[PDB]
Order: C-alpha cells, then structure tokens, then sequence
C-alpha cells in the first residue's frame, strides 16, 4: 500500500558506523510495528530492529545495544544508527512495516550493506 | 432306553444278496437315519450289474426303528426293545397274479451301524408277468402298516397291502405278511394294533454313472 | 413448580367435597354413568379431574372406611399426569391408586395395574374390587392359574390386576396365534405399576423369553454329572467368587481328555463335549441347592432373586437346567427352544400412558429420564416419621452374627413385641428358624416353600408376641397391620439380616415396620463374611482389617468398615446401572426388528383377503432370483438362462410351462414382468379352482409358519452373535455400530428367506 | 519386568517434554484411537 | 450424490453434520486471534524453510502458527498415551480404578485431564521459550520469566477449549471429537499448500505423475488399515446354534496394524530430543555431527528413524493389543480359540499371530514415514508439501470411521418388512 | 534358520488376512477423496470468508 | 399339487354322468393319473389309470365302458362312466403320485 525507499547503506570497513534512513510514501503512519531484517544468504532472517507504537525498541541477542532506532512523523523515516560494524554483518538490510495484528507484514527493497 | 441313547443321527448299511429264476443279485448301500425327526436319506447301490426284479418291489424289503413318536405312544414301541439287541425279520409277500418272496433278513446294530443283511428268494415266478418284465414305474406311494403282537411268539406281526404303479396304467396290489423277532431277550414291549403312516421318494443323482437307486423316507405312527 | 399445582388440585377436591356425603347410593353409580356420557359427549379427563377424585374419595368412605387424605390425592393427581409419584413406604399408596385408575377407566379401554407378585395383586384386587364394583366398572384380576378364556375375560374388564410376568406372557403368547380371537390382550392403554423400582428398574434387566420344546439329550447329561462329580475341589476346577464362573484348571483340561478318552476338548469336534461339561461345572459349585432353587416333587423350581417366590413353570436355559436334573438325580426332560423374546422398558414403553409409584425412587430418578421419559414427583408424608431407623452393627464372622440377632429377637419377644426378621435366602431362614427352635420361641417361618399358607401368616405377624422370619417374599409389599396393644410398646421391630443390592430395597425392608404415624425399631445385622462383602469389597480392607481379634462379643466399633460396607454397596449399584444402560442400548435394535415383523405377521392376520400380499412376496422373490441369474457385471448372451429357466421351473412354473426361447435375449426386467403374467394367471386359476377362503386360510398358513420358524431361528442367530461382540473391539470398532450394522444384514437374509419359503409353498403346492 | 515399564513411561514424558523446546520444527498430530438366562416352557 | 441426499434429508444427522461443520468454523476462528502479548510481526517474517541441519521440519512445520490453540490437543495425545502406559500393573491406584468399572474410569478420565493441563501449561513454556530462543531473538515483548507464564496459561486454556469442543462435538455432532479436530487441522492446511504449488509453477507431467502417486499411496494405506487377522473364536457356553450357517461366526479381528499412528509420533519425540539438548552446549565439533546424524533426511538419519519406528510399532502394538490381558479376559469368560488350550496357549498362540502381523504394519509404517522425503527430492515440489506420514495416516483413518459411523444410522432408517 | 522360516510364515499370515477387495476399495478411495476435497474447500472458503471480514473489523 | 373331485351327485340307475379332476401344481402330460373307488367298508381299489402318453389299461370287471381322458389344455383328467349299474356306488377318488402320493377329497357316486 505505502511505497517505502531505504537509504544510507553502502560500503563501509569493519568497525565504522551508518545511520540507515527508510522513509515512506504514504502519511498517515501510525501503526503497529516498523522493523528492520537482513536476508542475508544464510537466511535466518531476522529482526534485526523493532519498534512498537509505544516505541518499545526490541533487539534481538547479537546486536543488542549498539544500534538504535529512531522514528519521526513530519517526514515519514525511521533511522537504524549502526555502531562498531562487523564482517558478519554483510548483508541486505530491509525495513518493513505491517498496519494492524497480523496483516501481512511488507517488505521494502534493500540496502545492501558491505562489510568486510 | 437303547434307541432313545440313538436320538442322534444313525449310519445305516444295507447289504442285499438274493436269488429269482436262478438270477443274481446283490445290491448294498449306505445313509442316515433319525428318530426326532423320523426319516432317512439313504444312497443305494446297484453293486451286480442290473436289477432282475425293480427297484420298487425292493424298497419294503430294503429298518422300521426309525420311526418318529409323538408324546403319547412311546409306551407303546416294540423296535426300541429289541434294539440294541438285535432284529430278526422275515417275510412272505405275495404278488397276485404272480409268485411269491420270501425274504430273510437280519436288522441289527452291529457294532454301532444299523445293518440290515437281507437275502430274499423269489419263487413261483413266470419270468414274462410284469415284475420281471420291468413293468414299474420309478416311484413309491404312501402306506399304513399295521402292527400287532402275538405271545406265543412274543413277536410281533405285520400285515399290509402295498400298491405298486405300473407302467401301462395299473397297479400291483401286494400282501406283505411278516415276523419280527427280537435276539436279545431282555424288557420285550408288545403293545396292541397300531399303524406305521410312511411315504417315501425315489430319485437319482445327476452327477453318479451307474444304475443306482437315491432313496428318501418318512415314517410317522398313530393309533395308540 | 408442580407441587403448588398438585395441592391446588388437591384443595379443588377437598372445597367440592360438601355435595358428597350426603349424596345416598345408587346417584353414586348414576355418577359414573354421568362421566361416561359426559365423556363421549366432548369433554376430556383432565376437565374431569376434580369432580371424579371427589366422587371416588366418597365412595372409598363408604365402602371400605379409609377416606383418602391430601397427599393421597396429590399422589392420584401425579400418577394421572403420567409422572412417577414417589410416596414414602407405608403412607397408602394402594389408596391413591385407585383415584387415576377409575379416571382413567371411564373411556373405555383397559387400564393395567400391575404389581410385584401374585400376593398383592390378588390382595389388592379384593381390597378395591369393593370400591370399583361399588361404581359399576368391572375388576379382572389376572393370574397365572387361568385358561385362555379366564384371561380373556378378565383382561376384557374395565380394569385389570395382574403381574408384570403374566402381562408380558400374555403379549408374547399373542404374538403366537394362528386366529385374530385367540388373543387375550385388548390394544393397551395405560398402566399403574406399583412398585416401579422393581419391575422398571431392578428386573427390567432380564428378558421375558417362551421356548418351545425341542429333543431330548439324557446321556450327555449323566455323563457329564459322573464327571464333574469327582473333581477335587480347588486343584482341578476354579471358581471366582466375584462373578460366579468356573473353569478347569490345566490340571482338570487333561483329566476330563482322559475320562472321556477323546483327544483334544478345545477342538471343534467336540465343543457339546465341552458345552455339557462347563454346564455341569456350573450346576455343582456355582448355585447351590436351596439358595436358589428347590426341589418340589422330582422337579427343580428355580426361586426369584427379586421377587423371592419361586417362579414355577420357568426353567434356566442353556441347557443348566437339565445339568442341575442331573446333578440330583430327577427325572432329566425335554430341552426348550427360544420362540419369543421381550424386555420390560420393550414391553412397558409400548403403553401409550404409563404412571407408577413407589417409596424409594429418588436414588434413580434421572434413569426414569433417560429411559421412560417420566418424571419423579416426591409428595410429603401427612403424619411425621417416627420409625427410629437405627444403624448398623457390622460383625466378624457369620455366626458370631446368628447368635446376636437370636439374642435380640429373643430380648424383644420377651416383652412381646413383634420381631419381622428379614433375610434373603431360604436355607439361611430355616437355618435361623433352627437357631430359635432352640432357645425356645414360637414362630412362623415364611420361606418360597411356604408360601401356600403365607396370607395368614401375615395376619399373625403384627399382634403381641409374634415372631416371623421372611425372606424376599415379605419384603415388598407385605402390610402388617399392628394387633392391639402393640403401638404402646413400639411395635414391629425388624430386624434385618444382611445388607441387600440398593439402598432402595433396604430402605423398603424398612419401610415394612414405618407405618403411617406408628413407631417401629429397625436394625441392621452385618459381617465380614456375609457375602456381598467377599464378592464385592476391596481388597485394601479385607486381610488389612480381619485383623480385630476373632470373638464376636460386640459389633465392630471403627468406621473403616462401615466405609467399606458403603462401598461395597455402592459398586454393586454401579455394576447394575453399567449393565443396564449397555443392555438397553443392545436391545433397542431387536426392538426394531420385532416391532416390524410383528406388525406385519398381525397384519396378515387380519386381513380379509391376502391375494395382494403373496403376490407381493412373489414378485420379490422373483426379481431377485432374475437379478441374481443376469448380473449388470456380464454382458448380455453370457447369463446363463439355463439354469434361471430351471429355477423358474422347479420354483414357480411347473416343469414344463418354461424354455430358454421364451427369453433368450431379453433386458432382465421385460424378462420379470413376462414370468410374472404367467404367475398371476397361474394363480388366479389356483384361486377359482382351490376356493375363495380357503385359498386365504391356505396362504395364511403358509405365511406364518414361515414367519414363525424363520424368526425363531433369526432370535437364536441374533443371540448368538451378541455374545461375540465384545471382542470385536479388538479391531477398534465401536461394537454397537458392528453389531446394529450385521443384524440388519442379518434381517434383511431373514426376510429374503421368507419371500423365498411362502413364494416356493404357495405355488408348489 | 515392571520396573522397566515405569521407565518406558518417564523416559518418554520429559523426552515429550523437552522435544517441546523444538515444536516449531515437529509439528505432527497422532491420532487417539482407543445372570444366568432363565426361560418359560410353554405347551 | 444418492447418498448425501439421503444424509441431508433424514432430520438428526443432518442436524449433526451441520453442528459439526459450525464447531470446525468456532475451531478456525481462533487460529487468527493470537497470543495477547507477542511481537506478531517476528512471527510471519521468520521463514528458514528447510534442507538447515537446525531446521529439519517434520509434519510441515508449526512456523507462521502461535496462535491460541497452537499447543494442539497433542498434549492430550500423550497425557493419555501416559496413563494407558501407567495402567499396565503400575501405581495401583489406576489399576484398581481400571478393574473396578466406569465410575472410577471417570475418576481416571478426570486425572488424565489433569496431568494433561499440567503438561499444556509446561509444554507451552517449552514452547514458547524456545520459539522465542531461536526463531527470532525477541518475540515476546515485555520478555523474562515472570511474563512467560500469562503466554502459556493462555495456551493452556485454549487446549482446554479445544478439548471441550471436542467432547462437545462427540456427544453432538457426528463421530470421535478430537479426531475431526485434528483432521480440522490437518486438512486446513492444504489450500496454502495448493499455492504454493501452483506458485511455484515436467509443466503438467510431473503434476500428473505426483497426483496418481498420491492415489497409489491412498488405496495403499487404505489396503493397509482396513486389514483383519479374524481368529476365530468359540463360545462354549452356547448350544452352537441349533443349525447355523456359519458365514458371521465370532470371530475376534485383529488389525494388521495394532500400533495406530502413535509410535511415528514418539520416533520424532526421540528423534528430536538429542538435537535439541545438544542446541543447548554451543556449537562444538560434535554438536555439528550430531546434527547431521539426526537430520532425518539423510541415510543415517532415515536409518535410526526407521529402526525406532519398528522398534516403537513393536512396543506399543503389544501394549495396544495385549496377548496376555486377552487370553485371561477369553478363558474368564466362556470362549477359546478351535483347537488351542485355553489358558497359556492361547496367549502364545495370539502372541505369534501378533508378531508375525506386526512386521507388516510395522513396515508399512515405516515407509509411510519416510515417504514424503522421497517426494520432497524425487519431485521437486515446495518442501512443506510433505505428503505422509502422520498426516496420511490419519486423514484417511478419520475420514473412513467417520463416514462409516454416519451412515450407520441408515440402517436404522431403512428396515423394510416382507409386506411392501 | 529362524529368519528363513520366520519370513514364511509371514507370508503364510498374510494369506489369512481378510484383505478389503477391488469394489468397497474403490468405494473408500472414492469416499476418502471425497472429503478431503470438500473440506479443503469448505476450509478454503471460510478463511477467506474470515479474513476479509475481519480484515474490515481491523 | 391340488386334485380336486367335482361332478358327482345322487342318481337313479341309468343316467350318465361325468367325473373331473382338476390338477393343480403340475402337467398331466408327464405324470400318470389314476382313479380308484372305494365301498364303505370295502378297500378302495383301483379302477383305471392313462400312463403319460397314448395309452390307458383298465381292470377287467369294468371294460368296454370307462373312458379317462384330460384336457392337457385345461390341466384336468376326466371320467366318462356310459350306463350305471347298483355296483358303482362308491366314493371315487382322483389319484397321482408326483414325488409324494396325492389323493384327492374325495366325490361321492351313488346309484340308487
Ligand atoms: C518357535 C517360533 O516362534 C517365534 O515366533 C520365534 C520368534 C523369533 C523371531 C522374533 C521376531 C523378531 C525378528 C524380526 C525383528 C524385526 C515356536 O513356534 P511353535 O513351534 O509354533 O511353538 C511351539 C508349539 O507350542 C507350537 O505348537
Ligand atoms: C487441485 C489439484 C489437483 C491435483 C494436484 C495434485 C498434487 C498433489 C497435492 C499434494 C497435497 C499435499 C497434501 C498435504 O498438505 O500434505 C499432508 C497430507 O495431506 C493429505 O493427506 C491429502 C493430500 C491428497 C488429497 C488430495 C487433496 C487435493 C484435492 C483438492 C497434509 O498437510 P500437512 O502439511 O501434512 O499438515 C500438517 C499440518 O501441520 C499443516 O498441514
Ligand atoms: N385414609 C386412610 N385412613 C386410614 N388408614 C389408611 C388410609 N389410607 C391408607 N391407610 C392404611 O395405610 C396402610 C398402607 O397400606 P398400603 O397402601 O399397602 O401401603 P403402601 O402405601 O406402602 O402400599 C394400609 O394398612 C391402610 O389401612
Ligand atoms: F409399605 Be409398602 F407396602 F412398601
Ligand atoms: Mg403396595
């Protein structure tokens, strides 16, 4: 429904920081979950960043801390800041959204984030 | 008791040799019998070759223990006395416009098996009458026996008159008179004039070669 | 709530009351001539509730001198409703029963009161006899003494005593006749059963069964006796004392395959072998001689578990009886052979209006839900129970308990008060009344032998200084009346002896000394081997507590035991109610089967010509051998029509009036309807040359031997695979569903069997 | 032996028990399958 | 069809299939509302299909589920399993309950409803924990062990639900309550499965040739179950009939496969407790060989898996049928098998019809779970379309025993009388 | 020699089993297709019919 | 297999009568009929018989007068008697033996 661009990923060595910008199309926003997953070959995929609408931030066991996520109406973006970078960490990097419970969650197209 | 011991279902042997006109013949056979029901179905054998006299004037002389009996007349048996001792019986049964039989036979049960060897001698015969002419139809109607006692003998006496159908039309009107006797000498039961009501059924099988006679028969008695 | 409606019916009955009692005879009569036109004039017998209750309340007054109360008149309106009216024992319920039975005698049909046993029923008749003979009905009382005709006449009487064992013979052997005049039965109506927790209930498990009688075997017998006569107890056969079955042991296997010097006992070869010698097995050890049956002139009369009569024309089947003629040496006779079959709910749920009483109902009350659709009304007392029902004294051992309770019949009969001792057997009522032959006390014993006598017994058994010892006969229905005297010093103690299957047939022993607002001292006697205690008590109290120290000086004073009587008794009560709801649910399907051949064998009954039917029956049996001969599987020309023209020829058609060319090629149904012309002329020429109603009389014939000897044998298979069932559910099946499945398989080659028997006699003949 | 039987018993409760940590990974259903007669001679 | 016209004119059971398809529509709706507190989104994002070493999915994987009656009625399944284990002379209170009768059978049923609740309420901790361990590291919100609980009482008391429908649809609607649950269950799940395969698209031929497969191996499994070694069984008790025919003798029919469905499904319970005890250690060198030799879709992995279901198949088909118990129940009461002594030699004799029958449906269950691996490679299909196994098995046991149960009450209908 | 006679015995019991034959075989495939057919479809159409109700419920 | 007799009264010596015996349950055409008499007291004794075909003997106190004929067409055996004497007076009896033997009820003849 909304149709949603991701920026700010690129090539980068290990042990830098990014600040990955994904903003929308559609400006109404409030809504259940925003997030961030990788893909990366290895698949797993998973929730890498997760924020409620009480902006409850969940991080998942191996990223824990490092990164935040930031949203803002105004202009439609959430911000997942990426601090101390890792090589395992090459990947895709998606940023989904999903209105409701369940729903159907969309994706985005990706950034695909290297590092190495 | 005795042949109240013999409610269950009875093998029965019949062994037949005798003689007419200086003609042979032997005919045996095997079946079953019962007495709850009173009737048996017996498969007879033609063990010689050909019949000189038929069928039908063979089945009287071919076992009258069989019986069935109602409530009331079991009192009243003579062939539940002398069994499993043993039965004699002889008889003279003539033909009119014809000779005469005299057969000889003794029914008994030997080991378990109810036999009864026979052997009949047929006089006084013109071979071109209509017994040996082979006159008869292949059937046998129904009868009433009449049975009575005789002391002197204490055995029992039968008289009867039997109808045989005979091909062109007629029929032969026969007088069997017989003796009864027992072997055993035990409880004898000599009761007054009854009567044996019987019919019987004469067929063959279709799946058998030879000249063989398929015999079914119902016994009742009434009168006492 | 219904009881506020059944006393404001009842304080309608008591306001009308004032134009009675002044009201002379012969208007009384003319009353009931007045609700019989009034009845067949518009009005129904709910609108004639009150003024009939008040007209049979004065007359009751007037002849016999007991004016019914209030909770009689609610317990009349309960039974009218159709509701089981629960009126404690003791508080007149013979007296409320005849309010909706002259209620409902008024239209015309019959009304049935049945009772336990022929003692009360015959008491009950001449007690309201007086009462409905007073208002011009007419009482039969039916008995099981009485020729065709008596019954006859008496079932055709405005009202009918009887018992539950003569009504359902009666309905069995009408089922049996040959003319429509010979049946006794009216088309029934409605039924009063006093009672109800015996007769619905308690012996509604076991089935109604007439056999006919079949060959006699006598050497199996003897031989089978000779046998197990010398078999050493507990080394060669077991017996489980919980259900009594007995078996050989591995030792008693190779004895008997010795003795009778045959191979194998468990081959197939042999199984009468077998069948004779577990029968004898059973007639020795499992049923012993005067507890459950007697020995009455060289015949075993087998003695009621329920009743505690004995039942005398009636035999145990199976071939037991002849086993228990052997074991004594009597005259060994005929063998029977099952006719007709009947349960009580089959028959008594066929009633059209069914009412009932009793006292001790509440215990099973949502069962007359479940299985009679019939609710329990509970109505009050009128006068408050002053019975001082005391409890129990479990003992130690058996005697330890004789010698108490001939202690206490003794201390009470030295004030003269009335002792009723209650038992259930008949051996150990000779055997107390030995123990008071010593100790000297006269008494009158009232065992199943003695009942030629008992009528009077009873009017002995309630003055000063009585003692009566009574098995289950006097413990239903008996009414001791209290002599003169013996209220003052409370009188009719009853002492029982042991604990019986149900609260509710205790509870009524009890209820034999509660009578209305008079004052009776019952007591309970136990053990430890009484032996509804070693059939049916846990494990976990019996070695665990005989522990006490074997004197038998006092009665055992600590409640794990009398948890453990509780107990007991309570797993006998949930074995009877698992086996009752099982065998409901098991002949609810042969109640199917026989409703439906029995309405069609009283349909060709009553027909005034039955052309239609044979040629019904013929034309089915004809379809079905054409489709058998051409199946739809072969194409047509490779049928085989030779042996369908065979068929035709031996079955139908003479031997000669059909030939391949009259068919060769036809489809099969044109083929049918060009034999069935043939028949249809064939019999129409049979019909003008054998007579018009003899021809009737002739196929009628024909049609019920067939139906009868065909169903006698469709009972006997139906009963002989309800025994396997169980084990078919091995496979996980549901065995309801297999056995109702099979025996309409079964039925459907039964009826089969009866178009091709009346098809083949009808028209070979 | 008996005792063995209660061992077949636990050795498959807490087993059942700790397979539940992977129940995204079993998923399967498993089915739950499961007097003496006494006549009236007539005449 | 002439038949289900005759089902849906006769009034009751028309009523009864029409409750029952109203509770599977009560039963489906509560597959969407889920779990009060849990991040949804994790949920349906974490898709790590299949061919993993750590994700070897069996029945098709209970992955985009967690709703509130995802603990199944499984924990019924063994609870009960449990208990009729327990019977067997152990603790005698149930020993005594079993020999008694029926009213202390409804104590038994009310302690197996008990331990079944006790072990929803630890198994959804399981579950949960797990599911929250691994797929996905946070699901929960709120996350820690004081909150795990309110997730799994809710779990709980959605089985329980569903164990009250269940016996509410026995007593109501048509036949077994929870087997047309877990057929509700199984059978719901093949619309997704039908997209997926046609998703994905040897166009049509390969479609074909999978299609007569799958009907090659229904009239198999249906060839399979409704199998009877009849023994034939004699009552001595009665007078053998008087002249019967001989063709609906008692008989006592034993199935060829005794076993049931159950010991495929505590083969995967053993299967898959090693992986996941040894998840627990960390990723050493052996974990990873533990792994590839309990990944069941390898040829170690099918060879143990193989070698505990026949192992299990032979257990429980004696636990199930019980020679012992059924030739002391046959010599309590009457009967004996034509020819064989009927106290100990009747147990040997059905114990050797008892092995000698289970290899065949031991076998037969064998290959009916190895199955789907051998069309997930050997097809090309999306490997969650595991067709058999479990599934099979008891869609087509469920499906059969319940239309037969159904159209036994036509025969109550239509009896006919010689008349007409 | 316990194998080699064990294994022919079981073929030996095998030919005791009272196997379903061609007709009601059929007859069950046919019922067994039957159903699963109809409640795939049934179950098809109520989630469906579920989802895009409550799909507007929110 | 139903014979029944019909056709027989009372009569005065010299007129002529006719007897019929109607088959039922079987055809004349292979099966030997017989009629027989029989006295009060007296045996009862044959008369005559056909023999399932083109030929008929009769005993010899009754010749040249009998005739016992069927119609094959209405299943039934006729007796054509020609000229009473006193001596026929008997209760006459239709007679078959198809399997078992079947009389039938009997008609009465008497000439007075
Ligand atoms: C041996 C074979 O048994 C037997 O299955 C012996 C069983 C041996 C094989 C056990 C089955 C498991 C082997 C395959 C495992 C998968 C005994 O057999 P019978 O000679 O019949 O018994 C002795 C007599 O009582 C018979 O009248
Ligand atoms: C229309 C398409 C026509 C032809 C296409 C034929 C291609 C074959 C389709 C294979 C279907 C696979 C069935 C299936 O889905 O596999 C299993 C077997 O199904 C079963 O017996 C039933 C499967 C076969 C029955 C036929 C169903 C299709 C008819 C519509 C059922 O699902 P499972 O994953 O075990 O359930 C486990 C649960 O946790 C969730 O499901
Ligand atoms: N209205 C009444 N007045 C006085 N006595 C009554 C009345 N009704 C009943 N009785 C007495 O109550 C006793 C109960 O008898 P019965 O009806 O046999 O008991 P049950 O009600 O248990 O059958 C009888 O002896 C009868 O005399
Ligand atoms: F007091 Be009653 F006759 F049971
Ligand atoms: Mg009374």
């Amino acid at each position: 429904q909304v149709q949603l661009v991701e920026t700010g990923g690129g090539l980068v060595q290990p042990g830098g920081s990014l600040r990955l910008s994904c903003g929308a199309s559609g400006s109404i926003f409030n809504m259940y979950a925003m997030g961030w997953y990788r893909q990366a070959p290895g698949k797993r995929r998973e929730v890498v960043a997760r924020i409620a609408t009480d902006d409850s931030t969940m991080y998942p066991d191996s990223v824990k801390g490092r990164f935040t996520i930031s949203r803002d109406n105004a202009k439609n973006t959430v911000y997942l800041q990426m601090n101390s970078l890792k090589p395992e960490d090459t990947a895709v990097y998606y940023c989904y959204y999903q209105r409701t419970v369940m729903s159907q969650p969309y994706w985005g197209q990706g950034t695909q984030v290297t590092v190495s | 008791k005795g042949e109240e011991l013999f409610t269950g279902v009875v093998p029965i042997l019949v062994e037949l040799d005798g003689d007419v006109n200086g003609h042979k013949f032997s005919v045996s056979g095997e079946g079953e019998g019962d007495a709850t029901y009173g009737k048996l179905t017996l498969k007879f054998i033609c063990t010689t070759g050909k019949l000189p006299v038929p069928w039908p004037t063979l089945v009287t002389t071919f076992v009258q223990c069989f019986s069935r009996y109602p409530d009331h007349m079991k009192r009243h048996d003579f062939f539940k006395s002398a069994m499993p001792e043993g039965y004699v019986q002889e008889r003279t049964i003539s033909f009119k416009d014809d000779g005469n039989y005299k057969t000889r036979a003794e029914v008994k049960f030997e080991g378990d098996t109810l036999v009864n060897r026979i052997e009949l001698k047929g006089i006084d015969f013109k071979e071109d009458g209509n017994i040996l002419g082979h006159k008869l139809e292949y059937n046998y109607n129904s009868h009433n026996v009449y049975i009575t006692a005789d002391k002197q003998k204490n055995g029992i006496k039968a008289n009867f008159k039997i109808r045989h159908n005979i091909e062109d039309g007629s029929v032969q009107l026969a007088d069997h008179y017989q003796q009864n006797t027992p072997i055993g000498d035990g409880p004898v039961l000599l009761p007054d004039n009854h009567y044996l009501s019987t019919q019987s059924a004469l067929s063959k099988d279709p799946n058998e070669k030879r000249d063989h006679m398929v015999l079914l028969e119902f016994v009742t008695a009434a009168g006492i | 709530r219904t009881l506020n409606r059944y006393e404001k019916i009842a304080n309608d009955i008591d306001a009308i009351r004032g134009d009675y009692e002044n009201l002379s005879d012969d208007a009384l009569k003319h009353k009931t001539i007045e609700f019989k036109e009034r009845l067949e004039k518009g009005a129904t017998t709910d609108d004639l509730l009150v003024e009939a209750f008040a007209v049979v309340r004065e007359a009751s007054r007037r002849v016999t001198g007991m004016f019914p109360f209030k909770v009689q008149l609610m317990g009349g309106v309960a039974l009218h409703d159709g509701n089981i009216a629960e009126m404690k024992t003791g508080e007149g319920k013979t007296l409320t029963s005849t309010l909706p039975v002259y209620l409902n005698a008024l239209t015309g049909k019959g009304v049935h009161v049945v009772t336990v046993n022929e003692y009360l029923a015959s008491r009950d008749a001449e007690q309201m006899g007086k009462i409905f003979e007073f208002l011009g009905l007419t009482v039969g009382l039916n008995l099981n003494s009485m020729s065709k005709d008596e019954k006859r006449e008496a079932y055709a009487a405005d009202i009918t005593y009887s018992t539950n064992n003569e009504l359902g013979f009666d309905y069995l052997r009408d089922n049996m006749v040959l003319y429509k005049e010979q049946m006794v039965q009216r088309p029934l109506h409605f039924a009063v059963i006093d009672e109800v927790d015996s007769i619905l209930i308690d012996e509604a498990r076991t089935p109604l069964i007439i056999s006919g009688q079949a060959a006699k075997s006598t050497k199996l017998y003897v031989q089978a006796n000779a046998f197990v006569r010398t078999l050493k107890a507990e080394k060669d056969y077991t017996y489980d004392i919980k259900t009594k079955a007995v078996q050989l042991t591995e030792e008693g296997m190779t004895k008997a395959e010795k003795a009778f010097g045959i191979d194998n006992l468990f081959d197939v070869k042999h199984v009468a072998l077998n069948h004779h010698i577990n029968q004898a097995l059973k007639a020795h050890v499992a049923m012993q001689k005067d507890v459950d049956y007697v020995v009455e002139d060289g015949q075993v009369v087998i003695v009621d578990s329920f009743t505690g009569r004995l039942m005398k024309g009636r035999r145990y089947s199976e071939g037991l009886h002849q086993a228990i003629e052997a074991k004594e040496g009597l005259e060994i006779q005929n063998e029977s052979m099952t006719l007709a079959t009947i349960t009580f709910q089959n028959y008594f749920r066929m009633y059209e209006k069914l009412a009932g009483m009793t006292g001790t109902a509440k215990t099973e009350e949502e069962e007359f839900r479940n299985i009679y659709n019939m609710q329990v009304v509970t109505i009050p007392t009128n006068r408050p129970v002053v019975r001082d029902d005391r409890p129990d004294l479990i003992y130690r051992t058996m005697e330890g308990k004789f010698k108490a309770v001939a202690e206490d019949v003794a201390q009470r009969y030295m004030t003269g008060q009335p002792v009723l001792v209650g038992t259930v057997a008949v051996e150990t009522s000779e055997l107390i009344s030995k123990l008071l032959k010593n100790k000297g006390i006269p008494h009158q014993v009232l065992n199943a032998k003695n009942h030629e006598r008992e009528a009077q017994i009873i009017e002995e058994a309630g003055q000063k200084g009585a003692v009566t010892i009574a098995t289950n006969m006097a413990g239903r229905g008996t009414d001791i009346k209290l002599g003169e005297g013996v209220k003052e010093l409370g009188g009719l103690a009853v002492v029982g002896t042991e604990r019986h299957e149900s609260r509710r047939i205790d509870n009524q022993l009890r209820g034999r000394s509660g009578r209305q607002g008079d004052p009776g001292i019952t007591q309970f006697y136990l053990s430890m081997e009484d032996e509804l205690m070693r059939r049916f008590g846990a494990e976990r109290t019996m070695a665990m507590l005989d522990r006490f120290g074997m004197d038998d000086s006092t009665p055992i004073q600590s409640k794990m035991v009398s948890r453990a009587v509780e107990s007991s008794q309570k797993r006998v009560e949930g074995n009877n109610f698992d086996s009752r709801k099982q065998l409901l649910q098991y002949d609810d399907v042969l109640r199917q089967q026989r409703e439906v051949i029995y309405k069609q064998r009283f349909e060709v009954i009553d027909s005034e010509n039955l052309r239609e039917i044979v040629e019904n029956m013929i034309k089915s049996s004809l379809e079905r051998a054409i489709a058998a001969y051409t199946p739809r599987e072969e194409l047509p020309e490779e049928w085989k029509l030779d042996g369908l023209v065979d068929l035709i020829n031996t079955t139908y058609l003479d031997e000669g009036a059909l030939e391949k060319s009259d068919i060769f090629g036809k489809e099969p149904d044109e083929m049918l309807e060009l034999i069935m012309d043939r028949i249809i002329t064939k019999y129409n020429e049979k019909e003008e040359q054998f007579g018009k109603e003899q021809m009737r009389e002739f196929e009628k014939v024909i049609v019920l031997r067939a139906v009868d000897s065909k169903w006698m044998d469709h009972i006997d298979a139906m009963d002989q695979l309800r025994q396997g069932i169980h084990l078919r559910a091995y496979a996980q099946t549901n065995p309801l569903r297999e056995y109702q499945m099979e025996g309409f398989a079964m039925f459907e080659h039964m009826i089969e069997s009866i178009e091709d028997e009346v098809a083949k006699f009808v028209m070979k003949a | 032996a008996k005792k063995t039987a209660i061992a077949i018993a636990v050795a498959l409760a807490g087993f059942a028990t700790v397979a539940s940590y992977a129940q995204y990974e079993d998923g399967c259903s498993g089915e739950l399958e499961r007097d003496s007669p006494h006549s009236y001679h007539s005449g | 069809f002439r038949t289900i016209s005759n089902f849906m004119r006769v009034s009751d059971i028309r009523n009864k299939i029409i409750f029952t398809l109203l509770m599977l529509i009560v039963f489906r709706i509560g597959t969407f509302i889920p779990v009060p507190s849990v991040n949804t989104d994790v949920l349906k994002l974490q898709d790590q299909l299949n061919a993993f070493g750590v994700l070897n999915i069996f029945c098709g994987g209970a992955l985009q589920n967690f709703s509130i009656f995802a603990m199944g009625v499984m924990p019924y399944i063994t609870a009960s399993i449990i208990v009729q284990l327990l019977q067997m002379d152990v603790v005698p209170k149930f020993a005594e309950w079993s020999k008694q009768g029926e009213m202390g059978r409804r104590k038994l049923a009310q302690f197996t409803r008990y331990f079944t609740i006790v072990l929803g309420f630890i198994q959804a901790l399981g579950m949960s924990y797990g599911f929250n361990n691994l797929a996905g590291g946070m699901l929960i919100q709120n996350p820690g062990i004081g909150t795990y609980l309110l997730i799994a009482v809710v779990l709980t008391a959605g089985t329980a639900f569903l164990m009250w429908l269940g016996e509410q649809i026995t007593a109501k609607g048509v036949g077994n309550g929870i087997s047309i649950i877990i057929f509700a269950g199984i059978v719901s799940g093949i619309p997704t499965i039908l997209n997926q395969i046609y998703a994905q698209t040897l166009n049509i031929v390969r479609l074909l040739l999978v299609a007569l497969a799958v009907v090659a191996v229904i009239v198999g499994v249906i060839y399979i179950q409704q199998a009877f070694r009849k023994i034939p069984i004699q009552y001595a008790k009665r007078l053998e009939g008087r002249n019967p025919v001989g063709g609906h003798s008692t008989h006592l029919p034993l199935k060829v496969n005794p076993a049931g469905v159950i010991p495929v499904i505590f083969a995967v319970s053993f299967l898959i407790a090693p992986p996941t005890i040894a998840s627990f250690f960390g990723t050493n060198d052996v974990t990873l060989w533990i792994r590839r030799t309990f990944d069941y879709t390898h040829p170690v992995g099918m060879t143990i898996y193989v070698v505990l279901i026949i192992a299990f198949t032979y257990f429980y088909a004696f636990v199930q049928v019980n020679p012992e118990q059924m030739a002391d129940n046959l010599k309590k009461q009457g009967g004996y098998i034509p020819g064989i002594r009927p106290g100990k030699n009747t147990q040997e004799y059905v114990t050797r019809i008892l092995y000698r029958l289970t290899l065949v449906g031991s076998l037969f269950l064998a290959f009916i779970a190895v199955l789907p691996v051998f069309f997930v490679n050997f097809a090309n299909l999306p490997p969650s379309a595991q067709i058999g196994g479990t599934s099979l098995l008891i869609v087509v046991g469920v499906a059969l025993e319940t239309m037969k149960q159904l159209e036994s009450q036509l025969v109550k209908r239509h009896y006919r009388g010689f008349i007409k | 020699q316990r194998v080699t006679n064990f294994f022919k015995e079981v073929v030996r019991e095998l030919k005791k089993v009272s196997w379903p034959n061609r007709k009601e075989l059929v007859n069950y495939t046919a019922v067994v297709l039957a159903t699963v057919a109809f409640f795939t479809v049934f179950f098809a159409v109520i989630d469906l019919g579920i989802s895009q109700l409550i799909r507007l419920v929110f | 297999v139903a014979l029944v007799e019909s056709g027989g009264a009372l009569v005065q010596p010299g007129g002529s009568l006719r007897l019929s015996c109607a088959a039922s349950g079987f055809p004349v055409n292979r099966y030997s009929m017989r009629w027989y008499r029989q006295a009060p007291g007296k045996e009862r004794e044959w008369v005559a018989g056909m023999s399932a075909g083109d030929r008929s003997s009769y005993e010899d106190s009754v010749k040249g007068r009998f005739t016992i004929s069927r119609d094959d067409a209405r299943n039934t055996v006729y007796l054509q008697m020609n000229s009473l004497k006193p001596e026929d007076t008997a209760v006459y009896y239709c007679n078959v033996n198809v399997g078992f033997e079947y009389w039938g009820q009997g008609t009465q003849v008497t000439v007075s």
